[PDB]
Parts: structure tokens; C-alpha cells; sequence
């Protein structure tokens, strides 16, 4: 009974819409690139802003 | 014993008393033969001084000269004219001033590492850099008490300081091993709990009886630059650097014969092997040396006793302290650790 | 994905000769520790053996010394079970077990009742 | 003839993976600029904690954070001050996580008494208080994240996620499908789903109003110790026992990236991501944070400060700082 | 305001003063992990400390110590092992009256000495149920010779010390299974950590003092480590 | 004994005899002249 539950679950897996890894791989350059500026570890910030310094 | 000056009064009181006929001839008043004079005392005094007397009632002259003969031979029967123990205590001298020169340039590295290295701020490196700054503030007195004496009140301190912090490094080294002893025959020793005890008794004991030599010292034995023995007061000082070195010997025997077990109970020979190597490596750091000599009493200059105790000790005491900071700042494996990694980040 | 396929087992007599071969795939073979674990009929999950990386290094249960061979090839990213005078003591499912970390001395868990790097096993059935 | 069909799926399922592959992330990033070299310093570092850290979490403030050390102590300092708002002293001294809540009311930790204890931080009397105990799971409590104030998802060593429901204490939800210890969470933006990485070198998807594993990643040769989603929701990455870190998109259903080095022979503990998630950020057990280019796998820096193994990690929600808990008890932050 | 500034200040303060008193508490505590298996009898050796996971308290000369059983999980310990590396020692209790098991308390214990993080912490070996090895060797209906074939050729070490009475099967065997733990021991640990060998029974009226004098001799040798003597 | 401190107190003696010996001798030198 363990497979008979198994290869019902493996059944759902199959049937998922999967995507070209052209448009996975294209959408995360696209996301690091909008939010580049927004994000004070890639670019250091300057001690007028950086709270920690 | 006899100072100089004290030695020119006794002169100066027999002149004053002596103030063929009587005359003053620099030394005694002539009433011939008489007693060297007991107020000079490198002259001998079971012997006579001589002049002759005139027919004419006249003090005897030297042939073509305005001289009054005198023989005097006998008084100065003990004359050593040189330098013989001089050349010894320069050797002495130059043997502990190049040894605590290389102690004091190493301890000062060895105790500048331990310093800064935050990790290396366990209880145990806090009681070494006591140790090391102990043993830097001994060889730096001695250099100050060579240069004040050798070369009143200006050199009564330098003294005072010398014995202090020579005792204050002789309690260190003994806190070292009482700490160490600590660490094993206590089930589970609070190491925290007693860290302030071993300060003050590390630096606060000595001051007690120095302090104690001094106040004996400025009321019965006032003369001089306190640098020469005044009896038994001598004692108030070394009887507790003495006691000092039985009990640090007395707890080196029982970390010893404690190491000794342990590598037992873990062999064959490799038991024999690193118990060598540790038991070296604990004689500077418990002043094992010390043991050897510290029942010798004051004794002759020129004795062969004095020459080899004296060299052997300017030898390894000045060392001690070179000795110390490698075994216990240098060739560190934890000290090491610290030192390959902070050079790989930077 | 970590799969490790064991070939070869089945009826055999009493002091027979029987070798299995474990095809493991989806990891790099040559950075972990083998192992070999049975499981007896009625039985709880046993270990067997064990070889290191390169094979220098290899043990036993004791119940198989001097019996089972154990050899690792890093080039075919195979191991192998060399059995020699089986009994029908032997008769259980050889699973081959792998270690969970890759560049370790120590087996956690091999013998675990649901170890994820354990293969499906093969039956060595050794009877008259 | 089930065993034989559980291979049929499995091999149909690959081979549609590989219709979907016509190009690499290492390929597609060929030509963009590297992110340079970076250069990030301790700017704080948080003392008191007298036993190693096994996890902190940051508040959604991006100030307050809270960490927990395996000596019964859930402390909850003012990064900014260096200040201890809170010492919260629990039952089990060996605690494997905790949480802060995104409202800041209550904190969460457990570890191997299996019970995710939820604390009260607003209470109306001066310390705080207990607020209630999470029984139900069979097995160490190695992650919890808080959904709401009132909702938590836990992961256990007994290879089950939980849904909890801290009103009643009761499970709503369970979350059933991995083979191995589930070892860390990841919860998605949108809080619609989570995803799971477990002791048998897979990772699941999970939605958490159905209950069901949508997706299961596999790539890694050994246990996944951390887990994290990418900003979007559209991709996590994992970080494992076989010194390695991996990439995965969810629409694309395939492994993208793999942060490995010839040199690197320790396990990932922790993983997090940048704001932007150019930067992946992995804590080893060499003791250093290696700094991932996520788009081109290069080694951008390294954060060399700690003495003993980095425990956790943590961006901050603006991005400003990263926490880095040790085995050493010191918890950093770098800027 | 600039007042919750020194309220804050003053609550660090407060938060400050009870951590120093719990570090007092903390460091002044030994920990042990409790590790065996089904027929180990751990349970026996916890009663005898009446001085998720099961916690003892038990007291030996005004010092405490936390023995903690991790009962409630499952067989796979290779994650949850990673929280006790922190502590005195291992308190290992094997069933050694069981040959059949055995070479999984070997390898459990070869596993725990070659850890990555337990490669630190000392192991108290308790050699549970000699009552029942005795009783078993005599009968000779199971043979040790069976489960390890190397039992033939080894013969009792000089360094024994039979209790008065006992029959020198029982002593040769005892040794032999106390022997195949230190062959482990021995082989990787090098003063970074070390194996206690113990013999108990059920109704051992002891183990709390070996516990406290084990835990005495680690605190000992990892000090001596920290000045290089051993 | 303590080898620092008695070695400073032997020091002392003869370098204090020796000015002394020395004080003698010009005594002596003037004694011869007179």
C-alpha cells in the first residue's frame, strides 16, 4: 500500500506545467537587475544611511 | 663594615686629641716604637710603627730630605694592591645585564601578543602577563639599581625598589604554581573565584615585609645607601623569597608525580618520554632552579662555593624570563593558532 | 538523484560462491565510505562491512571474517560482496549502505529503519 | 509491478525536465558584469550568550533580533544599541530554533524536548510569559516560522512538517512525504506555500492551504542542512552536507546552479539571500561565510570572523545587515 | 525621546546582572549525555542517580550534574547528536552480556569517536549487565568465538583485576569486550578525548562517584592540555 | 641566600673597603712626605 499511495502522489508531479529554463533563468537576471540599487550589500551604503556604522 | 667617611673621623678625632717632642704626622701622635693605631683598621694592630730619636732631642731626619724617618712596615702587613675579585664581580655583572636584556626584549613581545588577542584572554594568560610584567619590572630594577649605585635618599629607593620587585617576581612565579596546583588537586577549582586573592598576594605580599624592611631599616640601620647587609635585618626580606621557593619546589613535585599518573592511567616507554619533555618545559615556569642554592648562607668572596653559586644563578636567573616567554608565549600552540590565522585574514 | 542499484543473489547451496554488485549513481562514489547491511528474516538490520574511499581501510561484523570479500571500483563507481563459504545462516536481504557525509571517518545510521542512502536489496536466499 | 511503474513516472517526469532545459543560468549570465568584490566588515558583534548559538531570526522591524543558545536562553537584542531587551529563560536548555513573530508580539523555540513553546513579549506585567506549548510532534523540533500571530508551521525530526493553529494549540495541518529528518523551512512571500529540505537530499514544495507536496527537488548527494526562497517566490536555494549549495526554480521544475569549490570539503549550515538575490549568502562549518554571485557561482567574498561553526544567518527584511550566530556564542553583524 | 534611552540602558543592565548569575550556575553544572540502546539498561544507571528527553539531576560532593536521556526521537541520530559537543563526557552504557547486538554498540561507538564535532568529548564507557555475562560465559551455551572469531587467539592482559571468586572465563571474556572499545579509542583519539571503561550490574550502590571522578580526571587533562604538559 | 640581594651586599663591602684602602693609602703617601 506504501507505492500504491506513492505513484498516486508521483501522479501529480508528472502533470505540473513546467517552463523552458530559458524564461527560469531570464526572470531571476531580470529580478536581481530591477532591485540592484535597493539592496546595501552588492553596493555599499554610504555612514550617512547605514545605521550600523 | 667601616665607611670611608666613618674611617676620616676616627682620624680626625685622634688629631684632635693630639692637638724628643710630640707631633701629628698624618696618621699618629708621637709621644720609638707604638702601637699601629687602632683608629686605622686596614692597618694590623699587633704590630709597632717606629722613629728614632736625636741625641740632640731631635726627630730623626731622612739623608737629603726635610722627611722625618718612620717605618711603619709593620702596621701595613695586610695590603692587597689590585684588582683580583673586581674582574669576578664585572663577569657576574656582564653575565645577568646581556641575560636580562634578552629576558626584558622577549617578555615585552610575550606579553604585547598575549595583549590585544582577545581569545587568548583566558584566566590562566591573565596570570602569565602578571608573570611577565613581573619579570620585566625585576630586570629593569636591577638595571636601575647598577647605574644609581655602581656608576642619599635618590639611591635608599633604588634599592627599596630592587628588593620589592625582585620579590614580587619570586610570589609570581610561586601564584603560577598555586594557580596550576589549583587547577588539578581541587575537584573542580572556580578558577574566577579566587583570581583577585592571587593578585594582591602576587604584588601586595611583598610590599607587606619590604615595607617591614624598611621601617627596621630607617630606625636602628639608618646609615648609608641601604645596600650593605646591617646584621640579621637582611632576613625580613629573603626568609620570604626563601619560603617561597620550598613551596614552589613542593608544588612542582606534586604536579609532577600528578602528571606522572596521568600518562599511566591513559605507553611503555612513550610514559617515560613526554613526562621528560613536560617536566622541563614546568622549571621555568616553578623556578626549579632556585632550589639548589637558596640553603647556601653568605659566604667568602673568593671561595670556590661563592664563584660557581653566583655564576650559576646570574646565569639562569636572568634568563628565566627568556626561557618563560618562549615556552609560554612563543612555541604556544594556542598562541600560534592565533598567530597563522590573524596573518592569513590581513 | 542518490540511487544505489544492488545485482546478483538468490538460491545458492550451503558453501556456495556468490558475488553482488551495488551500481550506485547520482554522487561522486570515490568521496564516500561504503558499507554492506542485511537484514535476516525476523530479524532487526545488521551490518556486514564496510571499505573506505580509496580501499585501504576495510572491516568486518565478525560473522563473515575470513568469508566475504569486500572491493569498491571508483572507476566503474561499483561494490562488490565476494561470498565464499555461505551457511544457512546468510540467508537474508544485502543491502548497499552508504555514508551520509562525504569526506568522513564515521557511519551514522546505516542500519537505520529508514535510512535514505540505502539501496532497494537483494535477496540471497542460501539453502540445500 | 509498482516498482517497476514508480520508475516509469520517474523517468517520464525526466524526461520532461529535460525538454525544458535548452539553455543554463551559467550560460544565459555569461556576459554580465560580476558584482565586484565583497568587502563586508563586523560592525557589531552581541556578547552574553554562554553557549553556542543554534539559530536567531530578525524581526520584520529590521532592529530587533532574536537568538537561542543551547544554555536555556532566548535573548532578543537592539542590533543598532547593542542592547538586551529581553533574556528569556526556557524549560529545555537544548533548543535547535526559534522565531520572531512578523507583528513582534511573540517569539518561538523548541528543539529536542519536540515542543515549539510560543512566548509573550506584550504582556500587560513587567517579564514576559510562556503563551502556550505546541505537543504533537514525535521528533526533535529542528525549524518554526510564524504565518500570523496565530498561525505557525514547524518542521521536526520525525520527517513531518506541522500547521499549527496557537489558539488551541492543536495541529490543523500536516505536512507527510519526506523519508529523512526535515531539518530547515523556508516560507514563501506570499505565505501560500513553504518549502522543506530534509535528511535524504530532496526538498519538497508544500501549499500550505491543500497540505500536499506540489513539487519534489532532488540534486544533492547528501543532507540538506538549509533552505531559503529566492525574493520572488520563484526559486530557493538549498545548502547541504556535500560542501556544495544548489539553485532551483520552481516553474522550471530543474536544479539552475550549483555553488561548489575544489577547496570547500564542509557542509552548508545556512543560507540566505541578499534583497536583491544577487548575493547568496552560505554559512559553512570551516568556521567562514562565503558570499555566492547567484548568477554566475563566483566566490564574491568571505566572512572570516568567527571562531567556531556559523550556526544561522540572517539578511535583514531592508537589507541592511547580516546576523551571523556562531558555535563560539557570538553573535555578528556585517555591513 | 531621549528618556527610553537610559530605560533601555537600565533594562541591559538588569537583563546583565541575571545573566552573570546564571553564567555562575551554568559553568558550576556538568552536562552528560546519556547514550545505550534497548537492553543497555541506562535506565538502571538513571535510578541509581537519585542523588522529547529525560533530564536527571543528581549531586556527587556539592557538585551538580545534568544527565540528559534523548528518548523521544527516532533511530537516525546523526543531526540531533551535533547539540551535545559541548558537554563533560558521553555516559556510554553497553549491554555486554549480548554478543549479538554488540558489534552495533562497537560501531556506534567508533561512529561517536570519529564525529567532526564529538572528536573533543571523553567517553564514560559503562559495561552494563556483567551480572548477566558472568552467568551466561558458565553456561556455554553461547560462544563469543561465534560473533568474534578473534576471541580464540587472545588471552587475558596482565593489567586484570578480577574481583575475589571469579572464574578466569568471565575475566578473559569481560576484557575481551572492554579490549575491542579501546582498540577504537585507541586508534584515532590521541589527547583530544578518552574512553573510561567501567564493569557494572543493576545493583551497583555506585556509578555517581565514577561519574564525578571521570568527570574530575577530564577537567584535569584538559587543563594540563591547555599548559602543553599532556 | 638570595643570589641578587647578597651579591649586591658583597658588591657594596668591597667596593666600600676599597675606598676606604685607598683613603689609608693617600694617609699614608702624606705620613711619607710630611
Amino acid at each position: 500500500a506504501q507505492a500504491r499511495k506513492l505513484v498516486e502522489q508521483l501522479k501529480m508531479e508528472a502533470n505540473i506545467d513546467r517552463i523552458k529554463v530559458s524564461k527560469a533563468a531570464a526572470d531571476l537576471m531580470a529580478y536581481c537587475e530591477a532591485h540592484a540599487k535597493e539592496d546595501p550589500l552588492l553596493t555599499p551604503v554610504p555612514a550617512s544611511e547605514n545605521p550600523f556604522r | 663594615v667601616m665607611t670611608k667617611e666613618e674611617q676620616i673621623f676616627l682620624l680626625h678625632r685622634a688629631q684632635a686629641q693630639c692637638e724628643c717632642l710630640p707631633e701629628w704626622d698624618h696618621i699618629l701622635c708621637w709621644p720609638v716604637a707604638v702601637p699601629c693605631p687602632d683608629y686605622i683598621y686596614d692597618f694590623n694592630h699587633k704590630g709597632h710603627a717606629y722613629r728614632r730619636c736625636d741625641r740632640n732631642g731631635s726627630w730623626e731626619l731622612v739623608p737629603g730630605h726635610n722627611r722625618t724617618w718612620a717605618n711603619y712596615s709593620e702596621c701595613v702587613k695586610f695590603l692587597t694592591n689590585e684588582t683580583r675579585e673586581r674582574e669576578v664581580f664585572d663577569r657576574l655583572g656582564m653575565i645577568y645585564t646581556v641575560g636580562y636584556s634578552v629576558s626584558l626584549a622577549s617578555l615585552t613581545v610575550a606579553v604585547l601578543i598575549l595583549a590585544y588577542f582577545r581569545r587568548l584572554h583566558c584566566t590562566r594568560n591573565y596570570i602569565h602577563m602578571h608573570l611577565f610584567l613581573s619579570f620585566m619590572l625585576r630586570a629593569v630594577s636591577i638595571f636601575v639599581k647598577d647605574a644609581v649605585l655602581y656608576s642619599y635618599a635618590g639611591c635608599r629607593v633604588a634599592v627599596t625598589f630592587f628588593l620589592y620587585f625582585l620579590a614580587t617576581n619570586y610570589y609570581w612565579i610561586l601564584v603560577e604554581g598555586l594557580y596550576l596546583h589549583s587547577l588539578i588537586f581541587m575537584a573542580f577549582f572556580s578558577e574566577k573565584k579566587y583570581l583577585w586573592g592571587f593578585t594582591v598576594f602576587g604584588w601586595g605580599l611583598p610590599a607587606v615585609f619590604v615595607a617591614v624592611w624598611v621601617s627596621v631599616r630607617a630606625t636602628l640601620a639608618n646609615t648609608g645607601c641601604w645596600d650593605l647587609s646591617s646584621g640579621n635585618k637582611k632576613w625580613i626580606i629573603q626568609v620570604p623569597i626563601l619560603a617561597s621557593i620550598v613551596l614552589n619546589f613542593i608544588l612542582f613535585i606534586n604536579i609532577v608525580r600528578v602528571l606522572a599518573t596521568k600518562l599511566r592511567e591513559t605507553d611503555t616507554r612513550q610514559q617515560y618520554r613526554k613526562l621528560l619533555k613536560s617536566t622541563l618545559v614546568l622549571m621555568p615556569l616553578f623556578g626549579v632552579h632556585y632550589i639548589v642554592f637558596m640553603a647556601t648562607p653568605y659566604t667568602e668572596v673568593s671561595g670556590t662555593l661563592w664563584q660557581v653559586q653566583m655564576h650559576y644563578e646570574m646565569l639562569f636567573n636572568s634568563f628565566q624570563g627568556f626561557f618563560v616567554a618562549i615556552i609560554y608565549c612563543f612555541c604556544n600552540g594556542e598562541v600560534q593558532a592565533e598567530i597563522k590565522k590573524s596573518w592569513s585574514r590581513w | 538523484q542518490v540511487q544505489l542499484q544492488e545485482s546478483g543473489g538468490g538460491l545458492v547451496q550451503p558453501g556456495g560462491s556468490l558475488r553482488l554488485s551495488c551500481a550506485a549513481s547520482g554522487f561522486t562514489f570515490s568521496n564516500y565510505k561504503m558499507n554492506w547491511v542485511r537484514q535476516a528474516p525476523g530479524k532487526g538490520l545488521e551490518w556486514v562491512s564496510d571499505i573506505s574511499q580509496s580501499g585501504a581501510s576495510i572491516s568486518y561484523t565478525g560473522s563473515v571474517k575470513g568469508r566475504f570479500t569486500i572491493s569498491r571500483d571508483n572507476a566503474k563507481n561499483t561494490l562488490y560482496l565476494q561470498m565464499n563459504s555461505l551457511k544457512p545462516e546468510d540467508t537474508a536481504v544485502y543491502y548497499c549502505a552508504r555514508c551520509p557525509a562525504p569526506f568522513t571517518r564515521d557511519c551514522f545510521d546505516v542500519t537505520s529503519t529508514t535510512y535514505a542512502y540505502r539501496g532497494q536489496g537483494t535477496q540471497v536466499t542460501v539453502s540445500s | 509491478q509498482l516498482r517497476q511503474e514508480a520508475e516509469q513516472l520517474k523517468n517520464q517526469i525526466r524526461d520532461a525536465r529535460k525538454a525544458c532545459a535548452d539553455a543554463t543560468l551559467s550560460q544565459i549570465t555569461n556576459n554580465i558584469d560580476p558584482v565586484g568584490r565583497i568587502q563586508m566588515r563586523t560592525r557589531r558583534t552581541l556578547r552574553g550568550h554562554l553557549a553556542k548559538i543554534y539559530a536567531m531570526h530578525w524581526g520584520t522591524d529590521s532592529r530587533l533580533l532574536v537568538s537561542a543558545s543551547q544554555d536555556g536562553k532566548l535573548i532578543i537584542w537592539d542590533s543598532y544599541t547593542t542592547n538586551k531587551v529581553h533574556a528569556i529563560p526556557l524549560r529545555s536548555s537544548w533548543v535547535m530554533t526559534c522565531a520572531y513573530a512578523p507583528s513582534g508580539n511573540y517569539v518561538a523555540c523548541g528543539g529536542l524536548d519536540n515542543i515549539c513553546s510560543i512566548y509573550n513579549l506584550k504582556t500587560r506585567e513587567g517579564n514576559v510569559r510562556v503563551s502556550r506549548e505546541l505537543a504533537g510532534h514525535t521528533g526533535y523540533l529542528s525549524c518554526c516560522r510564524f504565518l500570523d500571530d496565530n498561525q505557525i508551521v514547524t518542521s521536526s525530526g520525525d520527517t513531518t512538517c506541522a500547521l499549527w493553529d496557537i489558539e488551541t494549540g492543536q495541529q490543523t495541518t500536516t505536512f507527510t512525504g519526506h523519508t529523512g529528518d526535515v531539518m530547515s523551512l523556508s516560507l514563501a512571500p506570499d505565505t501560500r506555500l513553504f518549502v522543506s529540505g530534509a535528511c535524504d537530499a530532496s526538498a519538497k514544495l508544500w501549499d500550505v492551504r491543500e497540505g500536499m507536496c506540489r513539487q519534489t527537488f532532488t540534486g544533492h548527494e547528501s543532507d540538506i542542512n538549509a533552505i531559503c526562497f529566492f525574493p520572488n517566490g520563484n526559486a530557493f536555494a538549498t545548502g547541504s552536507d556535500d560542501a556544495t549549495c544548489r539553485l532551483f526554480d520552481l516553474r522550471a521544475d530543474q536544479e539552475l546552479m550549483t555553488y561548489s569549490h575544489d577547496n570547500i570539503i564542509c557542509g552548508i549550515t545556512s543560507v540566505s539571500f541578499s534583497k536583491s538575490g544577487r548575493l547568496l549568502l552560505a554559512g559553512y562549518d570551516d568556521f567562514n561565510c562565503n558570499v555566492w554571485d547567484a548568477l554566475k557561482a563566483d566566490r564574491a567574498g568571505v566572512l572570516a570572523g568567527h571562531d567556531n561553526r556559523v550556526s544561522c544567518l540572517g539578511v535583514t527584511d531592508d537589507g541592511m545587515a547580516v546576523a551571523t550566530g556562531s558555535w563560539d556564542s557570538f553573535l555578528k553583524i556585517w555591513n | 525621546q531621549r528618556n527610553e534611552e537610559k530605560a533601555q540602558r537600565e533594562a541591559n543592565k538588569k537583563i546583565e546582572k541575571q545573566l552573570q548569575k546564571d553564567k555562575q550556575v551554568y559553568r558550576a553544572t556538568h552536562r552528560l549525555l546519556l547514550l545505550g540502546a534497548d537492553n543497555s539498561g541506562k535506565s538502571t544507571i538513571v535510578k541509581q542517580m537519585r542523588i522529547g528527553i529525560f533530564e536527571t539531576k543528581f549531586q556527587v560532593d556539592k557538585v551538580n550534574f545534568h544527565m540528559f536521556d534523548v528518548g523521544g526521537q527516532r533511530d537516525e541520530r546523526r543531526k540531533w547528536i551535533q547539540c551535545f559537543n559541548d558537554v563533560t563526557a558521553i555516559i556510554f552504557v553497553v549491554d555486554s552480556s549480548d554478543y549479538n547486538r554488540l558489534q552495533e554498540a562497537l560501531n556506534l561507538f567508533k561512529s561517536i569517536w570519529n564525529n567532526r564535532w564529538l572528536r573533543t568529548i571523553s567517553v564514560i564507557l559503562f559495561l552494563n549487565k556483567q551480572d548477566l555475562l558472568a552467568e551466561k560465559v558458565l553456561a556455554g551455551k553461547s560462544k563469543i568465538e561465534d560473533y568474534f572469531p578473534e576471541f580464540a587467539r587472545y588471552t587475558t592482559p596482565e593489567d586484570a583485576t578480577p574481583e575475589p571468586g571469579e572464574d578466569p572465563r568471565v575475566t578473559r571474556a569481560k576484557y575481551f569486550i572492554r579490549d575491542e572499545f579501546l582498540r577504537i579509542s585507541t586508534a584515532s583519539g590521541d589527547g583530544r578525548h578518552y574512553c573510561y571503561p567501567h564493569f557494572t550490574c543493576a545493583v551497583d550502590t555506585e556509578n555517581a562517584r565514577r561519574i564525578f571522578n571521570d568527570c574530575r580526571d577530564i577537567i584535569q587533562r584538559m587543563h594540563l592540555r591547555q599548559y602543553e604538559l599532556l | 641566600s638570595v643570589s641578587e640581594i647578597q651579591l649586591m651586599h658583597n658588591l657594596g663591602k668591597h667596593l666600600n673597603s676599597m675606598e676606604r684602602v685607598e683613603w689609608l693609602r693617600k694617609k699614608l703617601q702624606d705620613v711619607h712626605n710630611f
